């Protein structure tokens, strides 16, 4: 069935949306990978950082964005789509805070973005922008929260997830590591995320070829770890592993 | 380098005079610098020399700890680790007091819990352990 | 092609866009026109065609605001539309700012307007090439605009069917320009049209239009017997 | 009402009375005129409470979104410019006059005054509100360039005390907010901490 | 078959089919099992919440959701379309409440949601909702269980199953369902119907059940679902 | 054909939109525009191609002034480049009208990138067929240089090169200590790089367009003066002879 393939709004005779599936394939096209894990009182996102040139400003190159003061996201997929969806998420969070007087819950922001994407999946006006957004925040009543906002309107919440080329391998690794004492600390969660990326990619990380963002209950502000902190984590945890 | 292997003899003399961990830490810092520079030869000499110093000492509860450490440090160089384990095996065969050498055998085995580049060495260690 | 040239909205798999090239071809279905400029004048000279020996010769020089005239080659519908737009823009500038619209800005407006169709599926690119002659306080200007929405500031240019003869003549003789009397300038333009003409044909008062603008000379179009002082003076081959 | 702002090297102190009348009756007597726009920028509001609050909320939304998008702390000039745009555009509907004072890394210690209309003027010290005039003349004499944070705090306290004393529409407690690199320190002078005759 | 007349929603095929809406219904049938049983004194909805991994936090996204104090809704099909439809149903119920100071009847809510689906199945640039909704309400003094299809058609049901194994579910409900069934027995029947099409171990936290009695619609807590599973087993 | 390469709103069965890739191909067919961010400024150089002796000097400028303090260097369809320059000028004007201060270049790059992404989303419009660079300098933000491409990505840069000779230009830029050079010398380096990458037997005519925005302009972008451009051109020709020798 290849006729039912060029239009986002056409159901295949068995009821499939091939253009949405192709948007997912587009997610698996930036080459990078991202992982996210939540401990007792923190959430961590770690993304592979490729800077294949000396002339490219690594400070500007990034996939971790601060959606609001207390919510962060890691984007994987086409970069233009990633930044467009990041701007949309920031705008939605600002509108929520304006209308309702309190910071947008992470699950609410994910539902808003997923609804926005579902609209494009249903109507035929745009293409479903091919990016995957993993959001992390600290909810006052639930605790640390990690969510995904794939480009079809699906936004389940996660104990630990991955996106990009090696999402399946990272998922298997995190399943194994979470069946055993899912209760992780801050250092243990950073360990688990970094180890998942390193093992799935089959490489040990320099302090620069990796980008980590973190939120904690004690300090519930999205913080992007600096090079010194990344190196400290890598060296200390590899040594004491 | 030659400068490395001439400042290492003074460390050997200090260890013989008695250095529980001071020379150990000095050599660890030196090896950190060399590894970061990615100097495989320097790493190999430093590792073999530190294990040699331990063995020349009493080293009990110290040689095994240093081997565990230098194996579990950052991405040690393949040849460096291979040379260290080969040296430690050649110095393992010439040991006695089996109730105690068993601990060193186990430490070496768990350092070599499996790696394509130390397969034969682990095999010989396992054979010696089986004979014991 | 065959699926990459149906509309302007599809890039061909070569980084090439085909309907714009087809409009740039449509520009060659017009008639020869040569524009050129001295240091104090600008002259457009056009070879007016004829649909029949009874029908008059189609006009090819149009009069934008007093300091600007236009010579058209290509679709006459698009020529009319762009002429109306240019006239409106010049009038708006002379209404808001009590001064003539600069030619280099009028051409930018034309470029934006003509580029908009070349990116959206609601219309076709304006299949008309323009030679805009003008005189602003900077100096005489000759501009060329093509259906691709690209404009070139030319010291002397030619467009239309059988244009390379005139363009080669202009390249050969442009060193003479600038330090030319108006009569010599018009003569050079007429020579360029002679070069683009088929050998058996010749420039007659019936089929030649001559627009001139410059310092102390508001754009004037000479047609029919008005060109006699120019063709008569022109030397013969 | 009465609102004031004084600039000192490295920071700025805002102050405001806490009266909100609806005629001759104090609907609210502990009203918090000072409003934190982003984190360091503060706005002192005067005029109709509804218009001032709506403008402040809209400007807070706009400036928060702008700062998050820029990944940089906002400029006091940017906040006062947003206020100016809104006030000038809706001159005829907004009976609101505002004083935007704060600190930013580039031009720390800034005070702009957007009075009724759409004006945009930086000042070493700005005053607004119904009771402004009296303390306005008084500060014209009292102000001296080069004050420190403590001197500016006492200056603002005395000024607002005079305005409250001589103005029927101003009165209650005096709310102060000192902004600088370290952050924002807000305090209140209730009944006795505020001068008695000066 | 009629191959040409299957890409558009604004053309009848020579035999009269609207093939694209049938394809939407195929998308529905290729979804998670859900069951609805109209007890004598209430209604029960169930649906498997089996996740694709242990990592999916199976407490964040719910499948059996309320729409009013007396109406709830489950689905079989695509989750995003379901989210859209539940939001629209809530909005319609609120509009009805504002106009008439009275909770919307279940029949009326079903009519209006079916009208929404019809709106989405009447153009070429829009894709029909690829879900089937099961609405359960306690309007008046009797329970109501309705189905709404992508085509905009709505049914009243005694008991039904939709999703992957709806045929087996309906045969099982034909065998087991009796009209004079108390809600407590209907919950067991619902869970058993799910079990008959539920692969893996039906743990309390991977199944979602919502009841609707005279006290109003309520999603049973995982502890309650665990108790019901233990009693059934 | 592929069958999925018509309209920028269609994903091929790989996650690839081919219209954007064809736009990238279109930009990777034009003259070369490079830009280097020295310590106290940014310098743009463009190898404009004089396609006829009739065009007067300065025709078809590929260096635009997008706001007073920001320069733009384009490469690709020049009609699209002019339209994007107008869009960026309007965005900077709107920023200065709303917020009251010169637009930060990072924000301007993000806005124009979002516009380009808007045009790559839909099937009723084709993706912009040109890349470009935005350079600026200010006391409080420092020299900045960004590159935008048809897909709409706005990565920052230290040295960038777009057009036919981009890989060679980047190779020749890597061998520069830009982080500690000054404008007066980085301009000469830009001229030399452009002359080296320029192909004389293929592109025939040639004109070097230079511009800088840096401390020595008070953060005001402008075209490099006549004498400075002449000296840089002379140095570039001498360096070409030296490399040949």
């Amino acid at each position: 069935s290849a006729g039912f393939d060029r239009h986002i709004t056409i159901f295949s005779p068995e009821g499939r949306l091939y253009q949405v599936e192709y948007a997912f394939k587009a997610i698996n096209q930036g080459g990078l990978t991202s992982v996210a894990v939540r401990g007792k009182d923190c959430a961590v996102i770690v993304t592979q950082k490729k800077v294949p040139d000396k002339l490219l400003d690594s400070s500007t190159v990034t996939h971790l964005f601060k959606i609001t003061e207390n919510i962060g996201c890691v984007m994987t997929g086409m970069t233009a789509d990633s930044r467009s969806q990041v701007q949309r998420a920031r705008y939605e969070a600002a509108n929520w805070k304006y209308k309702y007087g309190y910071e947008i819950p992470v699950d609410m922001l994910c539902k808003r973005i997923a609804d926005i994407s579902q609209v494009y999946t249903q109507n035929a006006e745009m293409r479903p922008l091919g990016c995957c957004m993993i959001l992390i925040g600290i909810d006052e009543e639930q605790g640390p929260q990690v969510y995904k906002c794939d480009p079809a309107g699906y936004y389940c919440g996660f104990k630990a997830t991955a996106a990009g080329v090696k999402q399946t391998e990272s998922t298997s690794f995190l399943e194994k590591k979470v069946k055993k004492k899912f209760d992780w600390t801050f250092e243990q969660t950073v360990e688990t995320a970094i180890t998942c990326l390193s093992t799935v990619l089959s490489i040990d990380f320099k302090p620069s070829e990796i980008e980590v963002g973190v939120v904690t209950v004690e300090n519930p502000k999205f913080r992007i770890l600096t090079e010194a902190e990344i190196d400290a984590h890598l060296v200390a945890l590899a040594e004491r592993d | 380098s030659a400068t490395v292997d001439q400042r290492l003899p003074e460390c050997a003399k200090l260890a013989k005079e008695g250095r529980l961990q001071e020379v150990i830490e000095t050599l660890l810092s030196l090896e950190k610098q060399t590894r970061t520079a990615s100097d495989m030869v320097s790493t190999s000499r430093i590792l073999v020399a530190v294990v040699k110093m331990c063995y020349e000492a009493k080293e009990w509860d110290l040689l095994n700890e240093n081997i565990m450490l230098l194996s579990k440090r950052r991405s040690q160089l393949k040849q460096a680790v291979a040379k260290m384990v080969q040296q430690c095996c050649t110095y393992v065969e010439e040991i006695t007091d089996l109730p105690i050498k068993l601990r060193l055998i186990d430490t070496l085995r768990m350092v070599t819990e499996g790696k394509i580049y130390v397969e034969i060495e682990r095999a010989r260690l396992t054979k010696t352990l089986a004979t014991i | 092609r065959n699926q990459y040239d149906n509309d302007v909205t599809v890039w061909s798999p070569q980084g090439r866009i085909h309907q714009i090239e087809y409009a740039m071809e449509a520009v060659k279905q017009g008639s020869a026109t040569v524009g050129l400029k001295s240091k104090t004048h600008a002259v457009l000279v056009a070879l007016k065609r004829a649909q029949s020996e009874l029908a008059a010769h189609q006009k090819k020089i149009l009069h934008v605001d007093n300091h600007i005239g236009i010579s058209i080659a290509g679709l006459t519908a698009d020529a009319r539309l762009l002429c109306n737009f240019m006239r409106q823009e010049c009038l708006d500038s002379r209404f808001v700012f009590d001064r003539p619209l600069p030619v280099s800005r009028l051409v930018s407006l034309i470029g934006s307007k003509t580029q908009i169709p070349t990116q959206r599926y609601g219309r076709r690119p304006y299949g008309v090439g323009l030679l805009i002659a003008g005189y602003d306080d900077m100096g005489p200007h000759i501009f060329q605009t093509c259906p691709s929405a690209n404009y070139f500031d030319c010291r002397a240019m030619s467009i239309g069917a059988r244009s390379q003869s005139a363009r080669t003549y202009l390249e050969r003789h442009m060193s003479e320009f600038m330090e030319c009397n108006l009569n010599e300038l018009v003569k050079h333009g007429l020579r360029a049209l002679r070069e683009t003409l088929p050998a058996e044909q010749d420039l007659t008062t019936k089929n030649v239009s001559i627009g001139i603008v410059g310092k102390d000379l508001e754009f004037t179009i000479y047609d029919d017997d008005d060109v006699s002082p120019f063709l008569e003076g022109l030397e013969e081959r | 009402t009465t609102i004031m702002a004084v600039q000192f090297d490295g920071g700025v102190v805002l102050g405001a009375d806490s009266r909100t009348t609806t005629g001759s009756y104090i609907a609210n007597r502990v009203t918090d005129k000072l409003t934190p726009i982003h984190d360091r920028i503060f706005c002192c509001r005067s005029g109709s409470a509804a218009d001032t609050q709506a403008v402040a909320d809209a400007v807070t939304y706009q400036l928060g979104f702008h700062s998050i998008e820029l990944n940089e702390p906002p400029l006091v000039h940017t906040a006062a410019s947003l206020f100016k745009e809104m006030c000038y555009r809706y001159r005829e509907d907004l009976m609101a006059g505002i004083i935007i004072a704060g600190w930013d890394p580039q031009e720390g210690g800034q005070v702009y005054s957007v009075p009724m209309g759409g004006m945009m003027v930086r000042q070493s010290f700005a005053i607004g509100g119904s009771g402004s005039s009296y303390i306005y003349g008084y500060v014209d004499a009292t102000y001296r360039e080069g004050m420190t944070k403590e001197e500016c705090l006492q200056f603002t306290a005395n000024a607002l005390a005079l305005a409250m004393e001589r103005d029927g529409s101003s009165g209650g407690v005096i709310r102060l907010a000192a902004i600088a690199e370290s952050g924002v320190e807000r305090q209140v002078l209730l009944g006795d901490q505020i001068p008695k005759f000066a | 078959a009629e191959r040409g007349y299957s890409f558009s929603l604004t053309t009848f095929s020579p035999s009269g089919k609207l093939v694209q809406i049938e394809y939407a219904l195929a998308a529905v049938a290729g979804g998670a099992p859900s069951v609805g049983i109209k007890a004598a004194n209430g209604v029960v909805l169930a649906t498997e919440k089996k996740q694709k991994s242990i990592l999916y936090d199976e407490r964040s996204v719910h499948k059996v959701e309320p729409i009013t104090k007396h109406i709830g809704l489950v689905y079989s099909g695509m989750g995003p379309d379901y989210r859209v439809l539940v939001h629209r149903a809530r909005k319609l119920a609120q509009q009805y409440y504002l106009v008439y100071q009275e909770p919307i009847p279940t029949a009326q809510l079903v009519q209006r949601v079916a009208s929404v689906m019809q709106e989405y199945t009447q153009s070429g640039g829009v894709r029909p909702f690829g879900v089937s909704l099961l609405i359960c309400g306690w309007n008046e003094g009797r329970p109501y269980l309705f189905q709404s299809d992508p085509s905009g058609a709505y049914f009243a049901w005694k008991a039904t199953a939709m999703g992957k194994n709806y045929v087996n579910g309906k045969t099982f409900l034909e065998k087991r369902y009796n009209e004079d069934l108390e809600l407590e027995d209907a919950i067991h029947t619902a869970i058993l119907t799910l079990k008959e099409s539920f692969e893996g171990q039906m743990t309390e936290d991977n199944i979602e059940v919502g009841i609707c009695n005279e006290a109003g619609f309520r999603r049973l807590t995982p502890t309650e679902v665990k108790d019901y599973l233990a009693a059934i087993a | 054909g592929t069958g999925y390469d018509l309209s920028a709103s269609t994903f091929s069965p790989d996650g690839r939109v081919f219209q954007v890739e064809y736009a990238m191909k279109a930009v990777e067919n034009s003259s070369t525009a490079i830009g280097i961010r020295c310590k106290d400024g940014v310098v743009f150089g463009v190898e404009k191609l004089v396609l006829s002796k009739l065009y007067e000097e300065g025709s078809n400028k590929r260096l635009f002034n997008v706001d007073r303090h920001v320069g733009m260097a384009v490469a690709g369809l020049l009609a699209d480049a002019r339209s994007l320059a107008d869009i960026a000028r309007e965005e900077a004007s709107n920023f200065r009208s709303n917020f009251g201060y010169n637009i930060p270049l990072k924000h301007l790059a993000d806005r124009v990138a979002m516009y380009v992404h808007a045009y790559t989303l839909y099937s009723a419009v084709r993706p912009f067929g040109c890349s470009f660079m935005l350079g600026s300098y200010s006391v409080n933000d420092g020299a900045q240089l960004y590159m935008i491409d048809p897909s709409g990505v706005s990565y920052g840069y230290w040295g960038c090169a777009i057009g036919k000779a981009r890989q060679a230009a980047k190779t020749e830029i890597e061998k520069l200590q830009m982080k500690e050079m000054t404008c007066r010398d980085i301009v000469k380096e830009v001229a030399k790089i452009i002359y080296i990458v320029h192909d004389e037997v293929k592109d025939k005519a040639f004109e070097l367009e230079l511009s800088w925005v840096g401390e020595l302009t008070n953060g005001r972008h402008e075209i490099v003066p006549k004498d400075i451009r002449e000296e840089a051109e002379k140095y570039a020709k001498e360096s070409l002879k030296e490399e040949d020798e």
